[PDB]
């Protein structure tokens, strides 16, 4: 309705900022959001799935694979374990790799040029080492004048009772923008955080685990390497759901005196919209119901009789096209659910709660 | 503005952004979603948890916070507390079973990154099962809840790929939808082929007789027990329902609606009669013995439709002997103060 009463009400951007949240999924900061986007939270203020992508998982996400198998598959794999890789880092190879992003790296997998402190993948493939401690004397020749294997025997991503689980394939140099740790200890002030040297490991997995201002926690069982990404519980909603939150948590009587100030002191601008906007706030506070119901989380369905199904000539039916629209929503709304349970991949919940929404429309 | 690009660019911007790697990639995820089933097992085993709660905990860490498990599925377990006191039960298990849960874990996320990488793969497909009578964004949303069912059961031990995989639990998927939700009335899919048939029969049927084949034909054509009745039958199903509301005689605002009349509410006159019958029949009613008056009377007219079963303990003899003594008794003397008699029916 032009004065999108839900609009003026909750100060958003009357007409755009709904339709841009409403349908689609450009996410309004709902409550905290401590990590910025150069300045602080967006205490009521909108994102887009790019810039919010770029604050959950951390500041960056770089998958640079090398091509070939020994060219770039070497400048790396030497400063991508633990070297922690400044800006520009500049690979070497194919072309030049370009490292533009912050803190540490982890390298995917290796061909067959030369293994050295990777994990345990291979250690089975070359029984010596997982059979016995022989990884010492893997080192041919030379030693007689953690992981070091021989010059180069292996190829590619395999189990070797004998060459059937295999899996020969790229070296992907992903640069991962997260702080890594490999011996936190216990500082009892708060609950344990983060890890202990090696034994105790308080930490959740590598999913979502909040220690200090940090948020996020990975898990490598390889070296005792505590994965800390940064952001933190920014809570981003779109759809109704967003909007649900926003119209409950609102003293009207505040917004009402607040307006009355703004009304009468400042200049004719910003005090004309005050009053447009004090009307509905007073309307509802009078007599009139709570501004919570504007929202929609249970349907009514009109009467059946009033939507008859009914016996025309021979096999033709007839019914009120309100039917279909009916069927257009239960499928969706059960869609949904089924959606949600069965695990869910966010594109597709949202691109659902859009149509789902379309169809309550 | 306008939904269809906005999701299509949604997530082909993140296939975009992460394609799964012909192998390495989608080999990868695969052995990491196998091992979390092994692992959320091992766990069931040892917490004596049921694996459907190890699968929902590890999932809520991982996929989100208490918001998705309070409004989804009803605040059945407790929002913090109850997820939280079993991720700790996970964190007692020593080194050796701990793993597993860091296993699980990551399986899980391992999982929805599969399937985000092979969403195009459901629009491709979907793409082609348009026309159907469904709305693409419900095709290819139904073909990705195949795409799903697919990450379900694919054994990566078993080299053939993930792509050719999907492609037919996503085909599954859809055509049960198509068959499901396209119609205002649901009809067995055996139907449905049914009707496909037919319909492909009178194609072939229109090839060459240059009219519209008798059901003679197409009972002929089609095979084993078709017969006119039947074909007969099978058209007036697959007849779409028209609008209640539709345009009627010189399209003005005149709706259809209005034509049709009603049958059960006893439109005044009937409403008259039963004032009649009633007031006659309750007054000849009273004037009868009750034993076997009442016991027809309720036999017949107050639960259903028994000549033994109908009266208490008196046999047959004896109901059988009020009951057309009486009732002719009653007939006749109704004959004479005639008031029935002109068939209110
Ligand atoms: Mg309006
Ligand atoms: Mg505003
Ligand atoms: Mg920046
Ligand atoms: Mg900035
Ligand atoms: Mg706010
Ligand atoms: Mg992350
Ligand atoms: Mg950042
Ligand atoms: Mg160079
Ligand atoms: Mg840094
Ligand atoms: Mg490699
Ligand atoms: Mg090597
Ligand atoms: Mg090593
Ligand atoms: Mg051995
Ligand atoms: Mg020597
Ligand atoms: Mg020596
Ligand atoms: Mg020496
Ligand atoms: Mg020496
Ligand atoms: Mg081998
Ligand atoms: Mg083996
Ligand atoms: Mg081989
Ligand atoms: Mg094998
Ligand atoms: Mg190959
Ligand atoms: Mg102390
Ligand atoms: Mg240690
Ligand atoms: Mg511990
Ligand atoms: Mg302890
Ligand atoms: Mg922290
Ligand atoms: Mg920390
Ligand atoms: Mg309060
Ligand atoms: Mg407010
Ligand atoms: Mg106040
Ligand atoms: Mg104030
Ligand atoms: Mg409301
Ligand atoms: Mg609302
Ligand atoms: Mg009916
Ligand atoms: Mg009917
Ligand atoms: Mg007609
Ligand atoms: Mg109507
Ligand atoms: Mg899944
Ligand atoms: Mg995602
Ligand atoms: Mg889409
Ligand atoms: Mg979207
Ligand atoms: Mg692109
Ligand atoms: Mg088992
Ligand atoms: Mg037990
Ligand atoms: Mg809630
Ligand atoms: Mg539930
Ligand atoms: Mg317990
Ligand atoms: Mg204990
Ligand atoms: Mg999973
Ligand atoms: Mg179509
Ligand atoms: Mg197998
Ligand atoms: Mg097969
Ligand atoms: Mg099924
Ligand atoms: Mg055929
Ligand atoms: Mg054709
Ligand atoms: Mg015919
Ligand atoms: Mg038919
Ligand atoms: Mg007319
Ligand atoms: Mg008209
Ligand atoms: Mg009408
Ligand atoms: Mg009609
Ligand atoms: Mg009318
Ligand atoms: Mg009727
Ligand atoms: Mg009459
Ligand atoms: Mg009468
Ligand atoms: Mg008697
Ligand atoms: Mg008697
Ligand atoms: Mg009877
Ligand atoms: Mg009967
Ligand atoms: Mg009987
Ligand atoms: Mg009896
Ligand atoms: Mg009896
Ligand atoms: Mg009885
Ligand atoms: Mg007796
Ligand atoms: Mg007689
Ligand atoms: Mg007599
Ligand atoms: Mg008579
Ligand atoms: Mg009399």
């Amino acid at each position: 309705d032009v004065p999108s009463k839900i609009g003026t009400l909750l100060d958003l951007s009357a007409t755009e900022l709904e339709q841009v949240l409403y349908f689609s999924k450009y996410i309004v900061l709902d409550p905290k959001g401590a990590i910025l986007n150069g300045v602080p939270v967006e205490k009521r203020q909108l994102l887009t799935d790019e810039e919010y992508r770029e604050l959950r998982y951390g500041k960056q996400e770089t998958y640079p694979l090398p091509p070939g198998v020994d060219a770039l598959v070497k400048d790396g794999e030497e400063v991508v374990k633990g070297q922690e890789l400044a800006p520009g880092v500049v690979s070497r190879l194919d072309g030049v790799a370009l490292y533009r992003f912050p803190r540490r790296v982890r390298v995917e997998y290796v061909k067959k040029e030369r293994a050295g402190l990777r994990l345990p993948l291979a250690a089975w493939v070359e029984k010596e080492a997982y059979k016995p401690g022989e990884i010492l004397a893997e080192l041919p020749e030379p030693y007689l004048f953690g992981d070091k294997i021989v010059a180069a025997i292996d190829p590619e991503e395999e189990v070797i009772a004998e060459a059937e689980g295999v899996v020969h394939l790229h070296e992907p140099a992903s640069i991962l923008v997260v702080k890594a740790r490999v011996y936190p200890f216990e500082d009892d002030v708060e609950v344990s955080t983060g890890d202990r040297v090696a034994p105790g490991d308080v930490l959740a997995d590598g999913g979502k685990v909040k220690s200090d201002v940090y948020g996020r926690v990975e898990v490598d069982l390889v070296r005792n390497v505590v994965r800390v990404v940064e952001s933190y519980d920014i809570d981003a909603r779109m759809g109704a759901e967003a909007i649900q939150q926003l119209l409950k948590e609102l003293d009207l009587e505040a917004l009402e005196k607040e307006l009355l100030e703004e009304m009468k002191h400042p200049s004719r601008a910003r005090r004309a919209k005050a009053r447009k906007r004090l009307e509905v706030v007073r309307a509802f506070l009078d007599s009139g119901n709570r501004p919570e119901w504007m929202i929609l989380e249970a349907v009514p369905v009109l009467p059946p009789d009033l939507r008859p199904m009914v016996q025309v000539d021979g096999g033709r039916f007839a019914t009120s096209d309100l039917n279909d629209l009916y069927r257009r929503l239960i499928n969706r709304n059960n869609r949904l659910k089924k959606l949600l349970a069965q695990g869910a991949p966010e594109i597709i919940i949202r691109n659902e709660k859009r149509m789902l929404q379309e169809a309550v429309d | 503005k306008i939904s269809t690009s906005d999701p299509v660019r949604q997530y082909l911007h993140e296939i975009g952004q992460v394609p799964l790697l012909t192998l390495e990639e989608e080999v990868e995820l695969a052995r990491k979603v196998e091992e979390g089933m092994e692992a959320i097992k091992k766990l069931s085993e040892i917490t004596g948890l049921d694996p459907d709660l190890i699968r929902e905990v590890v999932r809520a860490k991982i996929l989100g916070s208490a918001r998705v498990r309070h409004i989804p599925g009803l605040k059945e377990t407790l929002d913090p507390k109850t997820v939280e006191e079993i991720d700790q039960k996970l964190k007692s298990l020593p080194k050796e079973h701990k793993r597993y849960l860091h296993i699980a874990r990551e399986g899980e996320a391992a999982r929805q990154h599969l399937i985000e990488a092979n969403l195009r793969l459901v629009v491709s497909i979907a793409k082609k099962y348009t026309g159907r009578g469904l709305s693409f964004l419900d095709l290819i949303q139904e073909g990705n809840q195949g795409l799903i069912r697919a990450v379900e059961k694919f054994e990566y031990k078993r080299r053939f790929k993930f792509s050719t995989y999907a492609t037919w639990w996503i085909r599954q998927a859809i055509n049960r939808a198509i068959a499901d939700q396209a119609r205002t009335i649901r009809i067995p899919v055996h139907m449905v082929e049914t009707i496909n048939k037919l319909s492909r029969t009178a194609r072939q049927l229109q090839q060459e007789l240059g009219r519209e084949p008798t059901y003679e034909e197409i009972a002929e054509a089609m095979g084993p027990g078709w017969d006119a009745k039947r074909v007969e039958e099978t058209l007036k199903i697959a007849q779409e329902p028209v609008s209640l509301e539709t345009p009627i005689g010189d399209e003005k605002d005149s709706f259809y609606g209005d034509f049709i009349p009603d049958e059960h509410l006893p439109s005044p006159v009937d409403a008259a009669t039963q004032s009649l019958l009633s007031e006659e029949l309750e007054k000849a009613l009273s004037k009868l013995s009750e034993r076997e008056a009442m016991v027809l009377k309720l036999r017949k007219g107050l639960i259903d439709g028994e000549e033994v079963g109908a009266f208490f303990g008196v046999t047959r003899e004896r109901i059988r002997q009020i009951e057309n003594k009486a009732l002719r008794k009653l007939k006749y003397h109704e004959s004479r103060t005639r008031k029935l008699r002109d068939f209110l029916d």
